[PDB]
């Protein structure tokens, strides 16, 4: 019913397969149940999608999702194809058809298409009227050739209150999301703005009523690939629990480095678990669960381990 | 111990707030800065604000000895930078883009 | 083709130089840019079309290096190609024509002098 | 004998020992012969330089002295101890040496000291008459208790003109480092800037009779750690052949990105080879090693390798 886990979606130095096995565990341990895999600074991801992966590549792929389903994590492979794909073109689609089964070979059965971060090219124009539908034809033909994934996922080009022309309610791109993209698949958002202070449980009913489902939270909360110098140790803050039996979901974007991420993990773990039987702050405190959080923290640094 | 990482969380707490240890220090040298028998509390709150830098750097390289290499490689470049700062804070209370950004500088923006 | 890298190499050349082709196109944007009465519209867009010419084959030329055999060349500086890609497309499109930083270290660094 | 090759000395993501490897087989391909580990990033060159290594970590630096070695290629071994050592301490001085010792036991036979980028603390005050004598005394006996090693390099904290306080030729500094480091111990210069555009023969001549020794240029003409959007694929220019007979080495600092760096090798070997027999551009133009380098790069864009 509920998505909740860990998104590698930030800019950056992706994580490694050892640390990604170890998320697992982590996820496994709390109590959590989902991964997306959507490194931004991974070619074969984004920048480079239409690029096919070789012997080696495919081997490790096949090694992390076996890893994923040992823990009972849900390995959601995302592809953001929207810096540069012709949506009009069948070559296109064909491109994202054969990466997107051979990924499906390597064990995975969760998809995801992100259009986020990205004016359209005249052919476009001609078949397409409009970005919005653009987008939502793509992705429909993509679940339905993938034969109807239970899990897939979908984040459009206004994913916070902030990106949505000329607001979240009126939104034409929206309103064309919610009426022409499939019922069984996902829309992520990440709240009011990119990195949202807090989440309203009036904003997303807001949101739910113009892509005309409950979506799936994409929190950049504790995410510090935006500025050098910052690290965000603190708890899982901002987001009621009353939220949890309004969403299908909760994935955390958190801190590009690794072990930084343990708390950002530990509280949102609290924080599922306070009140994941519910009715469409009372059951957590940040404060208690940060608490909770570095005194479970406390005792890894004492444990030895090498670089 | 729990005291350290409560410190730890409390500098690099969340993004539109700081954690109660690092917004106390930072109102406590405001107060420091906005100040020259009265002298006499300056003089005891530039003396304690002086012990609150130097249990942190304690803690600093408490932390920087740490049996968990893994943890602490991740996160010390942060911690490396907040130390040099805490210094410089407690010794002052004690007191181009290449052809790609020469194209990008001709262009509307 | 080795004129592709004398072309790739100009783009990045040196720290206080630019490459030959590097300086050409920079020399002539700074020139359309800068400039019935006289026939001067006819050297105009006769040297406007020559650089959306000279714009559509440095594109040519950095979607082929994506194409490239050796992914481990590729992969370690297309990040740098890929910017001046998007760079020269707002260049011949126009010839056709955080916020409070640093955290806790950085908000302390504004109440030091330096 | 003149020392020619790379140093790995920059800010940012080392080098890998798959990376570290090839670059042997390239330098020894083209008669290069020096390599110089300096990853200002890697916490036990820098940073944490107390700490000693762990099996993992010993078994990996043994394994890349050893390959080193097989490619003729001289493994010089750096250390940075400037931004926190207390120089008088014997504590610092005989964990400089427990670190150097375990380095040798790795097979590394030459070794540096850094005091570049790096205001004397009360007990260095009491013990040492300088800056410069607190470096050339820690130095000094370093390289002795190291048996007097044949390759030993000292990188000064004026390392260029512009650094140097208030000239190059009346620096007090330079002139304790000239007048009491031993003649065995080599010093590492930038040139007249930390990035310089030229590096005259007139300015070389100058450094030479304050340090009383010819010094191993230290090049950062291909450093791009200063600007993510800078890349240097251009060709090693501005450094005379008639600098060759002038100095005891030439060190590249090059581009963080490993492949970008074939030119900036390739035209430095042939910039060395075109004047490899001193006298006290004619031979080299970097127009021409330029076009070569290009020429051999472009075979390599063919060769299929995978990520």
């Amino acid at each position: 019913r509920f998505l909740c886990g860990v998104v590698e979606g930030f800019y950056g130095r992706p994580w490694v397969m050892e640390q990604r096995k170890e998320l697992f565990r982590r996820l496994q341990k709390w109590e959590l149940n989902t991964y997306l895999y959507a490194p931004k600074d991974d070619y074969k991801h984004r920048m480079f999608w239409r690029e096919m992966y070789s012997v080696e590549e495919a081997e490790q792929l096949m090694t992390l999702i076996s890893a994923a389903r040992e823990y009972e994590i849900e390995f959601i492979y995302a592809i953001s194809p929207g810096l540069d794909i012709t949506f009009s073109n069948p070559k296109e689609v064909s491109t994202l058809k054969r990466k997107l089964d051979q990924v499906s070979q390597f064990g995975c059965r969760s998809f995801a298409l992100l259009f986020d971060d990205i004016n359209m090219c005249a052919a476009d124009k001609e078949v397409f009227s409009s970005f919005a539908h653009a987008q939502v034809s793509i992705t429909n033909e993509i679940y339905q050739y993938l034969g109807e994934p239970e899990t897939f996922l979908f984040c459009p080009t206004e994913y916070c209150g902030t990106f949505c022309y000329p607001n979240v309610s009126q939104s034409p791109y929206l309103r064309t999301v919610g009426e022409k993209l499939l019922p069984g698949i996902e829309v992520l958002w990440t709240g009011p703005k990119v990195v949202s202070k807090e989440i309203p449980v009036e904003s997303i009913e807001e949101v739910s009523k113009i892509i005309k489902r409950a979506p799936v939270i994409w929190d950049n909360i504790h995410a510090n690939d935006y500025d050098q110098k910052r690290l965000f140790l603190g708890p899982y803050k901002g987001r009621s629990t009353e939220l949890i039996p309004r969403l299908k979901g909760v994935l955390t974007n958190p801190n590009c480095e690794f072990e930084a991420n343990y708390v950002a993990i530990h509280t949102l773990a609290t924080w599922y678990k306070s009140n994941m039987n519910g009715v469409r702050d009372v059951l957590y405190s940040p404060q208690m669960a940060l608490k909770l959080a570095l005194t479970e923290w406390l005792q890894e640094f004492g444990v030895p381990h090498q670089y | 111990t729990l005291e350290d990482l409560q410190l730890l969380a409390d500098l690099f707490y969340l993004p539109y707030e700081h954690g109660p240890k690092g917004a106390q220090m930072l109102r406590e040298f405001q107060w420091l800065r906005a100040n020259s028998e009265k002298i006499e509390e300056w003089r005891s709150r530039a003396a304690k604000f002086e012990e609150m830098c130097g249990l942190v750097m304690g803690m600093f390289t408490r932390l920087s000895n740490c049996a968990n290499r893994t943890i602490l490689y991740d996160m010390y470049s942060y911690v490396w930078d907040i130390k040099s700062i805490m210094s410089m804070v407690k010794s002052f209370v004690q007191w181009r883009g290449g052809l790609a950004g020469e194209f990008q500088r001709l262009l509307p923006i």
